[PDB]
């Protein structure tokens, strides 16, 4: 009875080393060591196994000390010797890391040499109160049409991308990080957005998949790819996050502006759900403990935005979640939906229907909403959001549409016009001028007239047209922010002059 | 008494004492910190060691270091120094404003108030909102579920209560943020702030606040209502006033209260809640009520898990909710501020031995009169467009300006007494104004200001 | 949730089968002998 | 380190400070010295007053460990037994002392080769008879081995006698005859 | 070496003790005093000099106190060219009764995954013949696949199909997993590709290794087995560079095994009774399944789903490790339709128009499009009937009906229970076929006629030959 | 005196574990050094386990209880009506004691 | 016996559900600890290492066979339980019978549609 009542511990002590800084392993299983000693460890505190492994001392026990490791069990035996390193773990932080790809702690493994940073930041510190900060109020661009006007992102925010299993969440997240080539390589230094993709239990075939694709956009060179992949020990898949939390918390408090893209919560909530129940926390609902939720809050309320005097940067953070079968109710997805400001959800059936991204609208939530707009999407996104919402009331009564009276019709009509406009090609992020011009054209009524299966073919040849003979309209529309009223008379004259000439 | 931290299992610590074990719930001071740890006393392990939870993280402890015993439980600065200050569960400024500088100090942990202290028959607390007052209206020491989130006006209907329960009673207010989001919980401030219910220049504000943030150990969010209690307990037991206390949200407390029961090894009960759900509810909801000195009247958001309104949380909730207020999307889309659904708010004092025959009456013909126009829309005779245009009128008239508004939208802002709403709602059923246009009603205070829009 | 009538095996969901079978066994019929 | 185990085994709390006594006493080969002594303390400590004074757990672990401090030096124990003492005392296993010295007891028991030996008989049996009994009982055993004979009595058997050394068993009673015709006749 | 006493036995776990040199996790013990080889697998350092291990093979009989020997290694298996035609298991024996494997290297079945700069970015599709596969979700050379279904829904007939199509159009030493499958079946297969020329008994020039671990053994075997097949798989890979097929049934049981020993390892149960390490164990084992730049493994798994369910976390968490994910439904072959593939459930990574061209993705989509059309109109065809739809509408279902037809395809495997011949459709012809269809060529066919054939020419014969009898 | 008397060793989850009471029954109220008082449910070879009718707070490891050799029992009668009481029979009206003179379990 | 001497046998285990329920009483009184539904970790290798001893020999062997027809008792009609699960996906086919058909008249009760043999034809005679 007692992990230290070991007879060789009582024997050694009845004959009569250092157990300060010091201990030996009492038992190893299942990545937990039982250490005996260590009398001055600190809770979450690095430690180093005879081997070369590391571990973090998450459980502090009266007579022993329960050490999560950084790797394999084989390489740790009992009896090996334990040593303080005396800190909290902390990763490397700095404008060093954009382009390479680490691990949960900082170490490239992409082969191209040490991370060349000075400044450390440790993993776990706490967010910025409720003084330091102030409202999210710029946008934060994806380049995704759907997600850009009915659920805006601001500079600052949280918005979950939750969904069953191959649904596009990932593709959003690569379109986001994708779009923001196009403000890091112009002037102005307060749209440039810095982005650190953190990998939590996925393929390495996958996470090269994606680098692969993120070079071949040039997104890279402002990037940061964090993966604890899926055969990394459970520790480094639960400290990924915060190892990229702290990786943007050094832009957020520098006046710059980072984006974060946790791939997924899930993996890392199984991953500490794991650690939990070896070292024999007490389990809950879906045998996860308790402070599951405070793991995740924790996480995700170090993304904020700061006020003009910290510097005004930001953090902004995309989660990402898996549900199965769409249950929003199971554990995890309930605490994550309970801690964001919104979330953009995905349906399958959306994805068959044609509809890609497969972004429900109804479903699909932004509680900062138009704060994170312009002035010109916010003109016309009302209106579409409006006219889909309308759209969604009366989509029933399609497939009988046609014995309906001429406003329902005129409804699914619109409806059907601006779904289709919604659709989008992957990895292909749209300035925000360009989806302000179609959605103009679809929502002042230049495409009920068109055929729905047309759609489509008119928002590529029209915005082709409207790239090459009205870059003046472009430029004046993306430095005002706002369609001016001359805008406004610019736009429709190009539209209907189109349309006329459009086949 | 001076203790040694034996055990750091995350937020739960188990601190052994050598001479006077502190008793159950008293706070405890983790020495050699640069900012205040605070541990909570749960239970007494046996061999003078006890087992506490932490209110703080609890990273860099290290077994054997000092804790002092602070004599008595979590204690909070309590007086008229807290309005418009922000503070945490355990009582220290978080607004960077300086130093609560109130006389006393009271522990967040204390019995309800006793069988003779009770109030023996139900009176009514007025709001000035017409919708409210008339057809759901608030009791005095009751409790309040407030339903619906984002986007039907809650942070205005909240600061609009602050205001009228100010202005009409003299009574404070307590805000207290269990489980906040750290975003909203700057803009809550800030619109407190523009809408003048908070003054960082003079002592005229009305609310305090209490953020237990939703990054915090379930600790300080399964305390933070008891901190915000306890002002309001202040507010009553010392000054006899009619004392305001919105708690939001009521499920992150019982979600705060089931983690931390779930930490300490306690086995779960069904659903996963904590064993002790009915009595953490009860220990609470119990010290908001009316004594012979003043009254505490509660204000909860109620969040409903997967919609399931018999889950234990909302049915344990529902147990002490004495009305409901329902804030509706499709009232808000509709054009009518507040957005109170005017038929699914409800109310136990409703009733016509508390409230008295003609308010019932009045409310009971209202009710009726939008459920037949419910039912008219439906089908879209004689007299039944009549009851169209009387119901409407009636739904026009249940809107209202709010003072808390006046600086973004202009209109004055109005505080309808009592017996107005029942004589204007009256009124409008008997058909006195079956002339006045149907946009008279919009947006008004009490029905002489229909008859004089009407004019225009 | 489309299709979720015949999914569920149901009352319905027979008579819907039923339904399919029976009117394109009958343009399978109409189909062959105009071949 | 390497850890030297008991000729038998013990477990539990009792068995592991046992294990932990006698491996640490082998090393030094110091084994009759620290029997005598546990033997000492058990005696010491079976006293009531001791016994209801150290055996309480309002008060304070240090006084208790104290006082056994005091009571191991003041009765000139070695150093094994003082800090097996101390050490017993500092994890709070007091209250299993005893069972220490048991199991240490039984350990040195069969360390001296000491066989347990039952031999039930339907009635007392005769010395000369008895006295034969253990001479071919001794034939039992290997080198270093003694009979430790307990010749209980049970007159159900109703005759013969029925052995038990250590753990071999020979079951000569006559009601086990009886119930084997039994269950032939039956079978 | 190291030598222990068996201190405890409990079903498949042993705790054994040892005065001297404790072994590392993961080691190989021998039991000493065993008619026939029982292998203990180190899982746990439990204190106290002892460790708690999993055993290989059936724990009757073991005494406390018998003797292990430590082999100072993991389980070791025979690798190379020598294990092509025999039937290994767990633990590296052989069980075809024809010998010692005589190899001259022994590989370790416990191994670190390949590195992330060892990772291959290339993707190139591997055409089955399979209709279904090749359109809506085409495998990858060297990609991991993966197919899931229940209990009966023709996971073993589609991974024979797919060893018959592609390990016999390959020349790259295939390597076929059996794991905690039916022994009738192993007998079955191994049968068929001595039958097939597959694997040669006499003249040793065989091209697949067979490694068997089946329902009858404890879990430890079930649980090691993938991994012995794995080891043999990487070394064809690495040590010879060349491209390998390994083919796993099935390997839901791997996970299964290891909950059968968790709680006796002593372990708290994690949701729906699994180990609290289900990822990181599936992780650890899928992660060597892999193509690095070394050589290529081209990976096909069949996977149960408990219960036709998908969200149990076994079937849960393997989704994450594959590139092209085929999902059997019993409602497709509760409708004849055999593969029962789903359409509007199985996914490939390779399904980009930047990979496999417009018109092959183009008729992906709308093939899935027009079926997921007629999943919604099927509920006003519930309620209404169908004599109550826009004709547009009934072209639709009709279209989609046909679709669904040509979607099956009779297997060579298959002959005995459907009766039918085999066929092999190549890519473009599944294209054409399915754009015909799509395009409406054939709405004049009845929809009959595309059941059970082969390209879009055999529906037209079959659709003459109807005509002509009926 | 550990025969009418105990020490808790533990308190918590409502129950207090208590050294001692040798001679208490099962189902026997016994009273704390705080005023509270409590039930004795599991007679166990080393301790009582106690089911305590009130807060948990009023009692500390170390705290004596004292055993009022009856099983719990309240006070009936006719001087009962008009009078609020708690679970245990204490008058919670402020109307001063109650004037029983028969308890029954 | 027979399987192994060229006879051939028939068992039926009727049924293994009750042996499940036996077997976890006895894992249970020997403390080894509850899985789902309190079951053992290891009921599927207890029906499985049961299932796999019915085979059909070669020559070599004598050519004997021993078929096996287990008998489950499923709750409900729930066919998705942990034991029914595990004995289905043991078995070379499944027979389900219903409550619905055996009211309807349909007596034996089997699903034909539900009811599969995966070995099929193959065991069968050409007239069959
Ligand atoms: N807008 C789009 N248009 C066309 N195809 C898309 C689009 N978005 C995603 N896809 C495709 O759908 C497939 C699944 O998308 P993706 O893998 O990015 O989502 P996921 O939910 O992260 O998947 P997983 O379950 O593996 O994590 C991909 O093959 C992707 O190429
Ligand atoms: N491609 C197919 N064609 C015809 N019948 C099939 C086909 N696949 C499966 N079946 C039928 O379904 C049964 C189940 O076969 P099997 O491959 O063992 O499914 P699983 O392995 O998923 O349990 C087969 O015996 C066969 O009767
Ligand atoms: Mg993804
Ligand atoms: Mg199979």
């Amino acid at each position: 009875t007692g992990t230290a009542e070991m007879s060789s511990i009582l024997e050694e002590r009845i004959l009569g080393v250092d157990l300060e800084e010091t201990g030996r392993v009492l038992s190893i299983g299942d990545g937990i060591a039982r250490v005996h000693g260590l009398r001055n460890v600190q809770a979450e505190e690095m430690v180093e196994f005879s081997s070369g492994l590391k571990g973090m001392s998450l459980n502090l026990e009266p007579d022993n000390v329960g050490v999560v490791v950084f790797g394999n069990d084989k390489l740790i035996k009992e009896g090996d010797i334990v040593k303080r390193t005396g800190a909290i773990v902390d990763v490397p932080v700095g404008e060093e890391l954009l382009g390479r790809v680490v691990d949960a702690l900082g170490n490239a493994i992409d082969g191209k040499g040490p991370i060349g940073s000075k400044t450390r930041r440790r993993v776990g510190l706490k967010a910025p109160g409720i003084i330091p900060r102030i409202s999210v109020r710029e946008p934060m661009q994806t380049g995704i049409k759907a997600v850009d006007s009915l659920v805006p992102i601001g500079r600052g925010q949280r918005e979950l991308i939750i969904g069953d299993r191959q649904t596009g969440k990932t593709s959003i997240a690569i379109d986001t990080i994708i779009n923001q080539k196009r403000f890091n390589d112009g002037s102005d230094e307060k749209k440039k957005l810095y982005c650190i993709y953190v990998a939590i239990g996925q393929k390495r075939s996958t996470v090269a998949q994606l680098v692969k694709r993120l070079t071949d956009a040039d997104a890279m060179k402002y990037t940061i790819v964090v993966s604890a992949t899926a055969s990394d020990a459970a520790p480094l898949q639960y400290l990924a996050p915060y190892s990229g939390c702290s990786m943007g918390e050094y832009f957020r408090d520098n006046g710059k502006h980072a984006l974060i893209i946790y791939d997924d919560l899930s993996k890392q909530a199984v991953a500490y759900r794991q650690m939990s129940l070896l070292l024999r926390r007490p389990p809950g609902r879906e045998a996860y403990p308790g402070d599951v939720f405070y793991l995740h809050s924790r996480l995700l309320e170090r993304a904020a935005k700061m006020n003009d005097a910290f510097g005004g940067g930001s953090l902004t953070a995309l989660p990402v979640i898996e549900t199965q079968a769409g249950d929003v109710s199971a554990y995890i997805p309930t605490n994550v939906i309970s801690i964001t400001d919104g979330q953009i959800f995905l349906e399958t059936e959306l994805f068959y229907k044609g509809i890609r991204p497969a972004i429900n609208v109804g479903l699909s939530v932004s509680r900062v909403g138009s704060a994170a707009q312009t002035r010109a999407m916010k003109q016309v996104a009302g209106t579409m959001k409006l006219e889909l919402a309308q759209y969604r009331e009366v989509a029933a009564f399609a497939q009988f549409g046609s014995d309906l009276d001429a406003a329902t019709q005129q409804l699914l009509s619109r409806g059907v016009r601006l779904t289709e406009l919604l659709k989008q090609g992957q990895y292909s992020p749209m300035a925000i001028e360009e989806q302000v011009a179609v959605i103009y054209a679809g929502v002042r009524g230049y495409l009920d007239k068109l055929e729905p299966s047309k759609i489509t073919k008119f928002e590529n040849a029209f915005l082709s047209h409207v790239v090459s003979q009205h870059q003046a309209l472009l430029g004046t529309i993306r430095a005002d922010g706002k369609i001016s009223e001359q805008s406004d008379a610019k736009l429709k004259e190009i539209v209907t002059n189109f349309l006329a000439g459009f086949e | 008494a001076t203790g040694r931290i034996v055990a750091v299992i995350g937020a739960v610590v188990d601190v052994q004492f050598d001479e006077g074990l502190p008793p159950i719930l008293n706070a405890l001071e983790v020495q050699g910190r640069e900012t205040r740890l605070v541990l909570e006393v749960a239970q007494h392990l046996g061999e003078s060691t006890v087992r506490t939870i932490a209110m703080d993280g609890t990273e860099g402890l290290v077994r054997g270091q000092k804790v002092l015993d602070s004599g008595a439980p979590i204690k909070i600065p309590v007086g008229p120094e807290t309005l418009g200050r922000i503070m945490n569960v355990i009582g220290e400024p978080i607004d960077e404003r300086g130093p609560i500088k109130t006389k006393q100090f009271a522990p967040i942990h204390a019995e309800a108030p006793e069988f003779m202290e009770m109030s023996v028959e139900q009176e009514i607390l007025v709001t000035g909102i017409k919708v409210v007052d008339l057809l759901a209206p608030y009791a005095k020491g009751g409790k309040i579920g407030l339903f619906g989130g984002a986007g039907v006006g809650k942070t205005v209907l909240i600061m609009e209560l602050i205001n009228n329960v100010a202005k009409a009673h003299g009574g404070y207010s307590v805000f207290a943020g269990v489980g906040e989001r750290t975003r909203e919980g700057n803009d809550l401030y800030h619109e407190m702030i523009e809408s003048g219910v908070i003054n960082l220049k003079d002592a005229t504000s009305k609310v305090a606040l209490v953020y237990g943030q939703m990054n915090e150990p379930p600790g300080a969010r399964a305390r933070v209502a008891l901190t915000g209690l306890t002002v309001a307990e202040y507010f009553r037991d010392q000054e006899g006033q009619d004392v305001l206390l919105f708690i939001d949200n009521i499920f992150r407390f019982t979600q705060a209260g089931s983690e931390v029961s779930a930490l300490l090894g306690r086995i779960p009960s069904a659903v996963g809640y904590q064993p002790t759900l009915a009595t953490d509810m009860g220990t609470m909801q119990e010290r908001i009520t009316t004594t012979k000195k003043g009254s505490i009247t509660s204000v909860q958001a109620i969040y409903v898990p997967a919609d399931d309104l018999t889950d234990p949380a909302p049915a344990t909730t529902f147990a002490h909710l004495d009305a409901t207020t329902v804030l509706s999307r499709a009232i808000a889309e509709l054009g009518i501020y507040p957005a109170v659904d005017p038929l699914d708010s409800t109310s136990r004092i409703m009733d016509p031995n508390i409230v008295g025959s003609e308010h019932y009456d009045v409310a009971r013909g209202v009710q009726k009169i939008l459920q037949d126009y419910k039912s008219l829309q439906d089908i879209i005779s004689e007299e039944d467009k009549l009851t169209v245009s009387r119901a409407r009128k009636i739904q026009r008239f249940l809107s209202q300006p709010f003072q808390v508004a006046e600086v973004f939208t202009g209109h004055m802002g109005k505080l309808v007494p009592l017996k107005e709403t029942i004589k204007g709602f009256q009124q409008i059923l008997a058909g006195e104004y079956d002339h006045l246009p149907e946009q008279a009603f919009y947006m008004v205070g009490p029905i002489e200001e229909a008859v004089a829009k009407a004019d225009k | 949730g489309a299709g979720s009538i015949r999914e569920a095996g149901g009352a319905f969901g027979k008579r819907e089968q039923a339904e399919e079978e029976r009117y394109f066994r009958a343009q399978s019929r109409e189909q062959l002998a105009a071949l | 380190a390497k850890l030297v185990r008991p000729p038998v085994q013990v477990y539990g709390i009792e068995g592991r400070y046992a294990t932990a006594l006698y491996s640490a006493a082998s090393k030094q080969n110091k084994l009759e010295q620290v029997e005598k002594e546990l033997l000492r303390v058990a005696q010491i400590l079976k006293e009531p007053k001791v016994a209801a004074s150290v055996l309480n757990p309002y008060v304070k672990r240090s006084i208790k460990v104290k006082s056994l401090n005091d009571i191991t030096a003041k009765e000139r124990f070695s150093p094994l037994t003082t800090n097996l003492i101390n050490l017993l005392a500092e994890n709070g296993r007091l209250s299993n002392t005893q069972g220490v010295v048991s199991a240490f007891s039984t350990m040195m028991s069969v360390h001296r080769g000491e066989v347990p030996c039952t031999v039930t008989s339907a009635s007392p049996l005769e010395e000369a008879t008895l006295s034969e009994l253990k001479t071919v009982l001794k034939s039992f055993l290997s080198q270093g081995q003694v009979l430790k004979l307990e010749a209980k009595t049970d007159p159900s058997i109703l005759g013969g006698m029925i052995v038990r050394i250590g753990e071999k068993y020979v079951d000569m009673s006559v009601k086990t005859k009886i119930q084997k015709l039994g269950r032939a006749m039956r079978e």
